[PDB]
């Protein structure tokens, strides 16, 4: 639902990177362009970025329990 | 029947061989005397692999024939293959 | 959907059905495995009489 | 089918008497398959003298006790005068090739197709091998074994 | 003559533990070799 | 359900030895180290380390299953020699790699970052 | 649950018991796939191990009597063979004939019928692999298999 | 019948990697060390959590292996701090473990990201690595108003055998023999293949010519740090663990010898 | 000595059905001493050898210079003066099988002995003079040389 | 060659003499046997029942075994000659085609509580009280029912002890 903290393969920290792969895309930079920005250079931790569906933005759009 | 003319194989049936042993290791488990001497063992089916191997085994096969007539094997008897 | 920790189950004189004397059906019901007539046959086969009785008599419903 | 195959059969046993029977003590086998012999013990196997021709059987089955020099390769010296001298062993060996020659024509009658193929239960081409390889038989020396131990 | 007289009781030994065993239920065992080929072999 | 911790791959269980020594009865001079709570990070390296004897015939190792932790070494040495003392041997000199690999690394740091 | 079920099944169901099924007279188990693709490549001619590695895979045999085997190849470099080490896992002194699934049918009649340039027609003798590339036709399931003889 | 004698070079160092080269040492020595890298380098991580209050929309053991995944500086630290299993305390003390806590609410309307700097430690010295004084802070959960999560954790000395959220890594490039002249790799297409980093080969050579006499020599490594570690430091660190390694199983093997 | 046969032989052919394996190639080779044919295979990975090579082959049932028996299992701690120093490729297999023209009167006047090194094949064929120290299920080492 | 003629030379090998034969569509083996230049000997038919009306008991014992190795053996499997043997002779033993099927198998007199076991459980049961039949406990279904060791295998025979070897 969230960013992973790391890459399932290597351990490679990416918590920190899908803000600001967001933050590249909108400034009309390629989905490559960016992860290269980013530093993910091995294809574990481009996919770690590159498939991430951020589901929790989704589940804020529900009131929580109490107010 | 006569015990002198038994018709059935001089060899112990794979079936025979498998009771005889679960039922000497029965035995030996409810603290029956052992034929053989004993090393180290503790559990009855060793010992009675090694009574069987050693061919002191006290129990009689009686093998039924078809027409209702029997005919009793000693266990050292019978020829042990496996 | 298929864990393993959904799937293993184990019985030692559980609880058993009411009208046949005979272990449960289910894990939830911490129920016995089925001693089906096919393996009824194959331990026919085998010539396995004391187990054949151990599962389909003293271990079922004595 | 399998269910009404196994309650067809289910009580068909190997009786002690060595006869195959049903429940009702009935006689299905007077032995198991025709041979009295377990299934997972017999292999498959060549019968040799039933699709040879009848002057290849005789040049492979007839013991040829007239060549000497033959004899001197195969056979030892005093099993080679053995051989050449005495009749009653030759009468032995002769009638060996007739009785195998008997057993060809029952095989020929049993197999009316040439197939040799055959399960039986001791693979006799591996224990001649095996007997072979763990005294050591040089093949190329001649042997010390009597025709007639083979025979007897 | 020793690779010979090995061979005969090798021989002999062998036939005798391919003997059928009393108390084999070749029935059931027949029906099981014949039915198990069975769930192979095509049905159309 | 049946997950072991996994603590129990590198702590060893109250009286459990971390190395046992079997003399090995087929052949002469060889010896069976089972060692507990280890894996094939050292079992590697000490038989690699075993195999630079000359004085040592057999070097080998083995894992028996991955499930569990601990395992087997099997060291034959010639009959002057002792497969106790080629093992032992086989640990100092890999400690003394080890060492100077360490000390080399520290002054190839230090080179690096000073220039 | 008790001692006499147990030797029962113990002296009459047991899997090596059920090696050779009477169904066929052959092996109902046999070599399957990693082990099977992996023996082929092993026994081909071309395979050389060398001493760690020939140490490695002892380290592996239960029934090894701790004897190393001469290496096929004493120089320049020692090397042993697949076979070699294919040899020291056949049991007993058995004999055994078959043919790689490679085997060409028209090198039986021609030259080099014992010396196979593909190294098929697996030939075994005293226990030990002294030719051909093993597979399904050597350590499957059917009948004068390797595993049938050795059972 | 002895040591080698290895050989370093360090062709790299950055405060995110360590790029070196061991020379004259065994294939198994470099694995081991390769190995060690990953599993037997301790450092600082997350390994206790009490979540006194969370109304975010991730359950409680989602954020407990999510915090346990944030690496903490552990250079000078790990070395002293002890593991729980020797100290001689109660459940925690500073000896052993580090202390964290967070509480984080988000009364805005802006969605409020919970990141590693809401980490606030005891310990000044192990901190979040993106909190250390770029790369942005690693993302805990969003939160959205009204909804808020207030936790307790401990941090403990492990490395990635236990867990790999204790492995300093962030992979480990590992090569030997760059042209296959060991022949270790047969390439049924030598000429398809990329050529390594570390090659020294003319373009039209597609690997070198097969040396007989090789052994594996020239280990490349390339060990990158997830943050918790210098890498340098989990190269040293990495070494030093490998020889109380041995060390220990000398001592363990030294009674067993005198006990015979 | 201990040595069974010996001979120079002059690599006449390489892999003759095409190359069946990458490491090993066969050597069809002929002798001049004795005129004897041989295939060998070899190892061509470790001790390449060229067409048109020449190499001294030596059959020998043991490598320790004095008579005196191998026990077959791998001794590298061994100090004694063995043949094997005086030659570049050496293997050690066993012979499994010796042809020949033989008939049922006549004795073989050409053998043909196999011999398998771990697998590696080889025949050496020719007059039944020169394979007489051959016995089926008998070790033998290689000792190859190669010369100019 | 399993159609072909196979002769045996005056010189003693096995020749196989490629020969025409027909395929008919339908059967009447009682008349084309009986037909100028048929073969009378080699002639025959897959319909058992009609080997068995036409030849007799044994002839469709063997076209039985021939028919069902037939079925098996057309995928190229093998299975021992033994069982196919016993089944055969399962069907042939009682001197008429004992199919397989309640028709068959609950038609001998193996005993009511070896048949309730197979099919027809009530109509077995309620046949065999309003006859009073009574099961001898001889097959193994009977046994396995109440719970008493089948005469089968282990069960064959019997064990006693041996006074004079306790000794
Ligand atoms: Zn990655
Ligand atoms: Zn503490």
């Amino acid at each position: 639902m969230i960013i992973p903290v790391r890459c399932f393969t290597c351990g490679k920290i990416v918590g920190n990177k899908w803000e600001a792969y967001l933050g590249l895309l909108q400034a009309e930079y390629t989905e490559g362009d960016a992860l290269d920005a980013l530093g993910l250079k091995r294809y574990c931790c481009r996919r770690m970025l590159l498939a991430h569906v951020d589901l929790i933005e989704k589940l804020l759009n529900y009131a929580p329990l109490e107010k | 029947q006569a015990n002198q003319k038994r018709i059935t194989t001089p060899y112990m049936t794979k079936y025979e061989r498998a009771r005889v042993l679960g039922t000497r290791a029965l035995q030996i488990a409810m603290c029956a005397p052992v034929m053989v001497e004993l090393e180290g063992e503790t559990d009855p089916l060793l010992i009675a692999m090694k009574e069987l191997k050693a061919r002191k085994i006290p129990i009689i096969i009686r093998r039924y024939l078809p027409d209702g007539s029997y005919e009793d094997w000693g266990v050292d008897e019978l020829i042990i293959s496996d | 959907k298929h864990m393993v920790d959904d799937k293993i189950h184990s019985r030692a004189r559980g609880p058993i059905q009411i009208l046949n004397r005979q272990p449960m059906e289910g894990r939830s019901r911490d129920g016995g495995l089925r001693f089906g007539e096919m393996e009824r046959d194959c331990q026919i086969a085998h010539g396995a009489a004391q187990f054949l009785r151990e599962r389909l008599f003293e271990a079922s419903d004595p | 089918i399998q269910r009404r195959l196994i309650k067809s059969m289910e009580s068909v046993m190997v009786k002690y008497d060595a006869t195959v029977r049903n429940s009702i003590n009935q006689v299905v086998q007077l032995r198991y398959g025709e041979d009295g012999l377990a299934g997972e013990s017999v292999e498959f196997q060549n019968l040799a003298t039933l699709k040879p021709s009848n002057k290849a059987f005789e040049k492979k089955f007839r013991f040829d006790y007239t060549n000497e020099r033959a004899l001197r390769r195969t056979l030892q010296e005093d099993l080679v005068k053995d051989v050449l001298s005495n009749a009653h062993i030759q009468n032995e060996l002769e009638r060996e090739f007739e009785r195998m020659r008997e057993d060809r024509e029952v095989l020929r009658v049993i197999f009316p197709t040439g197939d040799s193929k055959v399960v039986l239960p001791c693979n006799l081409l591996r224990m001649i091998w095996n007997a072979q390889k763990i005294f050591h038989i040089n093949p190329r020396l001649p042997s010390d074994l009597h025709p007639i131990k083979v025979v007897e | 003559g020793e690779a010979f007289d090995w061979l005969l009781g090798e021989i002999e030994s062998k036939f005798n533990q391919a003997i059928a065993h009393p108390g084999e239920m070749v029935g059931a065992l027949a029906a099981q070799s014949l039915g198990e080929p069975a769930t192979q072999m095509t049905l159309n | 359900m049946n997950a072991p911790p996994a603590f129990e791959s590198f702590l060893l269980f109250e009286g459990e030895k971390k190395i046992t020594i079997n003399k090995d009865t087929k052949v002469p001079n060889a010896c069976l180290f089972t060692i507990n709570k280890e894996d094939h990070t050292l079992g590697n390296i000490i038989k690699s380390q075993l195999l630079k004897d000359p004085q040592v015939l057999f070097a080998g190792y083995k894992v028996p299953h991955p499930l569990e932790h601990k395992i087997i070494i099997r060291v034959q040495t010639t009959p002057d020699y002792s497969p106790q003392e080629a093992f032992t041997n086989a640990i100092t000199d890999l400690i003394s790699e080890l060492s100077l690999l360490e000390e080399r690394f520290r002054v190839a740091i230090k080179d690096k970052q000073e220039g | 649950q008790s001692l006499e079920t147990r030797a029962e099944i113990q002296e009459l169901a047991m899997v090596p018991r059920m090696i050779v099924t009477p169904q066929s007279n052959r092996p109902v188990m046999g070599i399957v796939q990693d082990t099977l693709t992996a023996v082929r490549k092993f026994t081909k001619r071309d395979v050389f191990l060398e001493r760690g590695e020939v140490m490695n895979l002892l380290m592996f045999l239960s029934t090894w009597d701790g004897k190393v085997p001469q290496p096929a190849i004493l120089k320049p470099r020692p090397l042993w063979t697949g076979k070699q080490i294919f040899s020291l896992i056949i049991p007993g002194h058995i004999n055994c004939i078959r043919t790689h699934s490679t085997h060409p049918d028209d090198e039986d009649s021609g030259p080099y019928k014992h010396i196979s340039p593909g190294d098929t027609k697996v030939v075994v003798e005293n226990g030990e692999l002294i030719m051909g590339i093993l597979c399904k036709k050597s350590l499957g399931t059917s009948a004068g298999s390797l595993v049938h003889i050795s059972y | 019948p002895y040591a080698n004698q290895p050989t370093v070079r360090i062709t790299e160092l950055t405060d995110e990697n360590v790029k070196f080269i061991i020379e004259n040492t065994d294939l198994a020595v470099a694995n081991s060390i390769r190995r060690v890298f990953i599993a037997e380098v301790p450092i600082i991580a997350i390994d206790w959590v009490q979540i006194d209050a969370n109304s975010s929309v991730l359950h409680d053991e989602f954020i407990a292996h999510r915090l346990g995944l944030i690496p903490l500086t552990s250079d000078d630290i790990v070395d002293k701090l002890q593991y729980s299993r020797d100290c001689t305390c109660e459940e925690f003390c500073p000896e052993c473990s580090v202390e964290f806590t967070l509480d984080v609410r988000c009364n805005e309307d802006q969605t409020r990201h919970v990141t590693s700097r809401d980490l606030i430690s005891n310990s000044p010295r192990v901190i979040p690595v993106t909190s250390r004084n770029e790369q942005d802070d690693i993302l805990i959960v969003k939160l959205r108003k009204g909804q808020e999560l207030r936790l307790r954790a401990y941090a403990k000395k492990g490395f990635g055998k236990e867990h790999a959220k204790w492995n300093p890594t962030a992979g480990v490039a590992f090569e030997y023999d760059p042209d296959n002249a060991l022949r270790h790799t047969v390439y049924p297409k030598p000429e398809e293949w990329p050529k390594s980093e570390y090659s020294e080969l003319d373009e039209d050579e597609s690997q070198a010519p097969y040396d007989p006499n090789g052994k594996p020599e020239r280990f490349y490594y390339n060990v990158e740090s997830c943050g918790s570690l210098r890498p340098e430091t989990i190269v040293l660190s990495a070494l030093s663990g490998l020889k109380k390694k041995l060390s220990d199983l000398q001592t363990q093997l030294s009674h067993e010898i005198q006990s015979d | 000595a201990g040595i069974l046969f010996e001979d120079i032989f002059d690599v006449k052919d390489i892999d003759p059905e095409g190359k069946k394996f990458d490491r090993v190639s066969r050597l069809h080779c002929e002798s001049e001493s004795f005129k004897m044919d041989l295939i060998l295979d070899v190892n061509i990975q470790i001790y390449p050898v060229d067409l048109g090579d020449k190499f001294r082959l030596v059959i020998a049932s043991t490598l320790y210079e004095d008579g005196t028996l191998d026990d077959g299992e791998y001794n590298p701690t061994d100090d004694r003066p063995s043949r094997a120093d005086q030659f570049e490729y050496v293997m050690y297999g066993k012979v499994y099988r010796i042809e020949g023209d033989e008939t049922s009167t006549e004795a073989a006047t050409r053998l043909s002995a196999y011999v398998s090194y771990g697998g590696l094949l080889m025949r050496l064929q020719g007059d039944a003079n020169n394979l007489h120290g051959f016995e089926v299920d008998s070790r033998v080492y290689l000792l190859m040389k190669k010369l100019a | 060659d399993n159609k072909k003629k196979i002769i045996i030379t005056e010189d003693g090998e096995f020749k196989a003499l490629q020969e025409w034969i027909l395929e008919t569509d339908g059967v009447s083996l009682m008349r084309v046997l009986s037909e100028k230049d048929v073969d009378p000997v080699r002639t025959t038919s897959n319909d058992i029942v009609e080997i068995f009306t036409v030849l007799g008991i044994e002839a469709v014992r063997k076209a039985l075994e021939r028919e069902l190795y037939h079925v098996i053996s057309f995928d190229g499997s093998y299975v021992n000659y033994r069982h196919l043997a016993l089944l055969c002779d399962t069907m042939t033993c009682r001197g008429h085609l004992m199919a397989i099927t309640r028709h068959g198998v609950n038609r001998q007199d193996t005993g009511p509580l070896m048949k309730c076991s197979f099919e027809e459980t009530v109509d077995v049961l309620m046949e065999a009280a309003a006859h009073g039949e009574s099961d001898p406990m001889k097959g193994v279904s009977e046994n396995i029912m109440l719970g008493q060791l089948a005469p089968a295998g282990t069960g064959c025979f019997d064990l006693l002890l041996d006074a004079e070897k306790c000794k």
